[PDB]
């Protein structure tokens, strides 16, 4: 809206919007990546629990 | 030879990218789920023993 | 190209108005009335009951999954207790979706159902349709929920879905505030807001104003202008532009917005996209949205002329004169319209803007009388249009078809078809808003 009524146009006037659109893309990329870290943590916890159950079953069997 | 410049005087259409209101992306799927081949193997050993080697 | 029926009529002077920007000249025919294209529709006879989805969030041990379709519990699965490690596949989301689809196929052979990335899609034959679509899982719907084309809240949409799926939000179910459609995009994995099913778009691309564009070779082309179609919502949520029913009287450009004057409605385009008169998206009122404001006052005012300026936009009616201005940016909420004067304006006047002054003709019984209106920025100082041809009320025949003039040589030419052999000069000179010279004369060429 502002770059449309300016009466200037050009390359710098498009760099203003391009940089802004980039900030939103990077911020969303962070939401999409914070999720990946959380899923990785859940994965590690699940593997740890499974390994603990495995070791406990070995202990029970060994008597 | 000459070039039309009205589209430059305006926002020339279909050039790079146009955005609407796209929402609800949801990112991606997951890399499978925590696999338990180790525990399945161990429990198979346990049952095999508890059935055949535990008379 | 594209025909030439737009330029017709035995009186082009009184039926054609156009304004030119670099390399385009938009032409609007006052007699032609815009219409909506009934042939163009997204989904002509869409049946929202044709298909559905079954989002599978996950599996919990010891629960039971039931799919109820058309009164039949087609699918029934009992997840094991969970003592054996082999139950990992049984609780897996994709394995469970495949099992549910297999059971549905066994209990519904004719129906076609295919497994998705995180869902089961049910597509009934054309003859039949889905009436009842409910699922019971015993875990407060945290494992699987039924998804149809009507989803209450935005978050209810499944994370993944077929590429062409369409869903309507209808957030309130009793108000029109939150009604819009979103379709999934497989490749991008994003739900994109799009125009609803069985909804028209485009305005036939013919009755709308055309343009005269200079081609690359240096010649000129006459064609319609590619307008933008509706991008979201049905007719109840994205109403047609007010010009779609009536004709367009004038074409102008204010603040970089292609504007039209249809009936009592002033219609402006987007800040930069001149061919897009519809808003962007119904999610949050945007800044560069089109303006379709209607003047509301005691008298139904038919807008006739609109001479623009750098920051003001004079709007003239038969017995009204408004000024559409906005402090800052014209954003459809900061737009302010204020009545200024109430002098009479005739139908066939041809205003010409020489700087602030705008000269318009007011025909009389036999001889026209020119008028001048100043465009002072201070609305509190506005004065009714003057009559420069007061000492010479005659001397101009009743029919005037051009009031073109210059601003650097300080003159205003007037042409009349009553005596087409004469050009009427009006030489003036203003020193600090002071009338120094007034000269009236004609140039008789034979």
């Amino acid at each position: 809206a502002a770059i449309g009524e300016s009466m200037l146009e050009g390359s710098s006037m498009d760099r203003i919007k391009r940089v802004t659109e980039g900030q939103f893309i990077r911020e969303a990329n962070m939401v999409t990546e914070n999720y990946r870290r959380d899923y990785q943590a859940i994965f590690a916890q699940q593997l740890g629990g499974t390994q603990s159950a495995a070791s406990q079953i070995d202990e029970i069997y060994k008597s | 030879m000459s070039k039309i410049e009205s589209a430059l005087q305006a926002a020339q259409p279909g050039l790079s990218r146009l955005r609407g209101g796209a929402g609800g992306m949801g990112y991606r799927a997951a890399t499978t789920q925590a696999e338990q081949p180790r525990s399945s193997l161990l429990d198979t050993i346990g049952r095999f023993a508890k059935a055949g080697a535990d008379m | 190209p594209n025909g030439s029926n737009y330029i017709k009529t035995a009186n082009p002077r009184n039926d054609l108005r156009m304004v030119t920007v670099a390399d385009y000249t938009f032409i609007v025919n006052r007699n032609v009335v815009a219409q909506k294209n009934t042939k163009s529709v997204n989904l002509p006879n869409y049946n929202p009951n044709q298909d559905g989805l079954i989002n599978v969030r996950g599996g919990q041990y010891g629960r039971e999954l039931i799919v109820h379709i058309n009164g039949k519990d087609v699918a029934k699965y009992k997840i094991p207790d969970g003592s054996q490690p082999e139950h990992v596949n049984n609780t897996d989301a994709q394995w469970l979706a495949e099992e549910l689809a297999k059971q549905m196929r066994t209990n519904l052979s004719d129906w076609t159902v295919n497994v998705g990335q995180g869902f089961i899609h049910v597509t009934a034959p054309s003859g039949q349709q889905i009436d009842s679509f409910t699922t019971k899982d015993g875990y407060a719907d945290q494992l699987i929920n039924p998804v149809t084309h009507y989803a209450q809240s935005f978050s209810k949409l499944p994370p993944n879905a077929p590429n062409g799926y369409m869903v309507k939000i209808v957030g309130d179910a009793s108000k029109s505030a939150d009604q819009y459609y979103v379709r999934y995009d497989a490749e991008r994995k994003v739900w994109t807001e799009t125009l609803g099913w069985n909804t028209e778009d485009q305005v036939l691309w013919e009755t709308m104003p055309h343009a005269l564009v200079r081609a690359a070779d240096g010649n000129f082309d006459f064609k319609w202008l590619e307008w933008s179609p509706k991008s979201w919502g049905d007719v109840d949520t994205n109403p047609w532009p007010s010009f779609v029913g009536s004709s367009i009287n004038d074409v102008f450009f204010f603040r970089n917005r292609l504007g039209f004057l249809s009936g009592e409605n002033i219609i402006l385009s987007r800040t930069a996209k001149y061919f897009n008169f519809y808003p962007a998206s119904i999610a949050n009122l945007s800044d560069d949205d089109p303006i379709d404001v209607a003047v509301s006052t005691n008298r139904i005012a038919i807008l006739k002329y609109a001479v623009p300026f750098s920051e003001e936009l004079l709007i003239w009616s038969d017995e009204a004169q408004f000024v559409l201005t906005a402090s800052g940016t014209l954003t459809s909420k900061s737009v302010e319209l204020n009545l200024t004067t109430q002098f009479d304006v005739q139908d066939r006047a041809r205003p010409f803007g020489i700087g602030r002054n705008v000269y318009f003709a007011s025909p009389r019984s036999s001889f026209t009388s020119i008028h001048r209106y100043y465009a002072v920025q201070d609305v509190s100082s506005v004065k009714n249009a003057e009559d420069i041809t007061s000492h010479v009320p005659n001397y101009i025949p009743n029919g005037v078809f051009s009031i073109c003039g210059s601003g650097t040589e300080n003159f205003c030419s007037v042409l009349s078809h009553g005596d087409p052999s004469k050009i009427f000069m009006y030489k003036f000179l203003y020193l600090n808003e002071e009338l120094r010279q007034q000269s009236w004369s004609h140039w008789d060429f034979g």
